[PDB]
């Protein structure tokens, strides 16, 4: 906003380059993608400064398994094949023992928890492992697989609120703020497809 | 009269079938009522998730049995003397609240003191047997 | 039947050993159950730290004994008549939840009215003795 | 920010000196260290002005001793050699009898 | 007589100390002998590394326990009936072969069928306890 305020005018939510009114100075496209991703995090999760979103959650539908239970942030969802009814989960909660876990009851065994992950950043850790996600139902239309042990699968169908909900926090993995802007190298390069192709591999696999 | 509550709950393979026809388990609750009028007034939602303490106060005790698809669970309950009505309700995926095939009321007279009465679950309905 | 619950809990020197092989103490809890099915359904975590009030409601009373490594503590408990199952569970550093060597269930029949039954703790397992 | 604004530019979290564009004027290295340490306190504990951090916690593994108990700010940790699991302390709490002890 | 071999092996912090006084671990072997004369004839070398098959043939079975400095390992062994002597030998850095403080022989009579006998290791010696 002050160090190069004639170059990048703030516009919408991304950053637009064609406001220098100047020739003879490009910059690295590795910078301009890595700032657009960060501002897309800034306008989904962090709306009030205090860094908290909330997202509607899931009923269960199973196949040969029952008592699908998940606890996160002392917001229980116990489920024994009742009538499917949504829930609402605020993701950064108050003081607790913050963390998350999944636990099911097999037909021939008791409860055995899938994985418990401690820490305030736990819900984004254990949700990584089943990105078979795209669903042709509700508007934000997502599902989760969570293939636990011995072939029993436990389904869920996620419905978010503003954009993509808390699934957008998976874009931060393997993400480093890049090197130089205004580099001479990279004069002619057209790489304006990775922001579509990463979500292409995501929303099909 | 009747001192000990005895119930035998049969189940076929096709109970609580989803939209994919998948055989699912189910949870059945047993209620010991002082009043049967409020047990006939509640719907599917305010009975299993509601806070109708007028109905819950008439419930002397509650016990939840939990049966596999294609199996059975025996009920040996010390029957309360004020339990005029044995409330039996189930939680299917598709509970027909209109035709009311998801609950039955067994009064004081229709119990047997040393023989369990037979309740058979099939599809998404509850069925008694003589 | 059995009026007074009597238990004798032996312990060797190598109980609840850490990664350094250090002999550690342990806490054992005694449960008086009306149901043994929920005592076989809970894991290591939801029994000692959980709020499974379905299991806790079936627990009539609980009493925690506390034994040194290489010692013993006698249990003289006024046994409840509804206590059909004496639940014995321990809290090791490495509780094998899979092979389930961390809990035993002693029914009504296997008690002795004037003789304590012998429970021996060794390594991280629970062992009965005739 | 206004008494020597051409001399020390705020940069990152420390205070960089070599932006005076000026010769014949250097200063005491004691000041430059004693402001860097204080800004390192400013960017760990005090994030929202209300002056509170929070930090994950400590289970125990001991040798010939049991019942290790610590209290701080009415947030207990009682420990009798169970399975070691972390917990969470916020360091300035609400009204209480504030203090700490180990028993 | 005695059906099951039970042994409890204690250890302090200063066991098998080197020339730098460093607390080191140690390996202890348990032998089930038919003869104790050859177990009193072998030295430190021909017992742990030798091929005295006259002694090894009198060894019915061998089992090696492995203890940390400052810890313990419980021994639950199905005791053979021909095992007249329980041979206990250790491998210190400095085994005093002359004063013979590195081996003990426990006969048939000094065992306990449901209680482990206590063997304490300290310095570089083996010590029994009543």
């Amino acid at each position: 906003q002050n160090n190069l305020s004639g170059v990048l005018h703030r516009e919408g939510s991304r950053w637009v380059p064609d406001t220098i009114n100047t020739r003879g100075l490009t910059f690295n496209p590795a910078f301009l993608k890595a700032i657009n991703t960060l501002s897309e995090i800034a306008d989904v999760a962090f709306t009030t400064g205090n860094a908290g979103l909330h997202f509607e959650l899931r009923p269960g539908t199973a196949a040969g398994v029952m008592q699908t239970t998940l606890i996160t942030d002392n917001q229980k969802l116990i489920y024994v094949n009742q009538m499917p009814v949504w829930k609402r989960f605020t993701w950064p909660a108050d003081t607790e023992a913050p963390g998350a876990s999944l636990s099911w009851v097999s037909t021939q065994a008791g409860t055995r928890q899938y994985a418990d992950l401690p820490g305030s950043w736990g819900l984004i850790r254990l949700l990584e492992m089943a990105r078979r996600k795209a669903a042709p139902g509700v508007a934000s239309g997502w599902s989760l697989s969570w293939q636990a042990q011995d072939g029993r699968m436990l389904n869920y169908t996620l419905r978010t609120e503003a954009g993509e909900g808390p699934l957008v926090l998976l874009k931060l993995r393997n993400f480093v703020l890049p090197e130089t802007v205004f580099e001479l190298s990279g004069t002619s390069a057209f790489t304006g497809n990775d922001e579509d192709a990463g979500d292409t591999v995501e929303e099909t696999d | 009269q009747i001192k000990t509550l005895h119930l035998d709950i049969r189940a076929r393979e096709a109970i609580n079938t989803s939209a994919a026809g998948i055989p699912l388990s189910v949870v059945v609750r047993i209620y010991q009522l002082k009043d049967n009028r409020s047990f006939d007034s509640a719907d599917y939602q305010a009975l299993f998730t509601g806070d109708n303490e007028i109905l819950a106060g008439d419930i002397i005790a509650q016990k939840d049995v939990w049966l596999q698809p294609g199996g059975s669970v025996a009920v040996d309950m010390p029957l309360d003397d004020a339990a005029k009505f044995t409330g039996v309700a189930a939680m299917f995926l598709e509970p027909d609240q209109k035709k009311n095939t998801w609950r039955v009321v067994l009064g004081r007279d229709e119990l047997e003191p040393d023989t369990p009465r037979l309740i058979e679950v099939s599809g998404n309905t509850l069925t008694l047997l003589p």
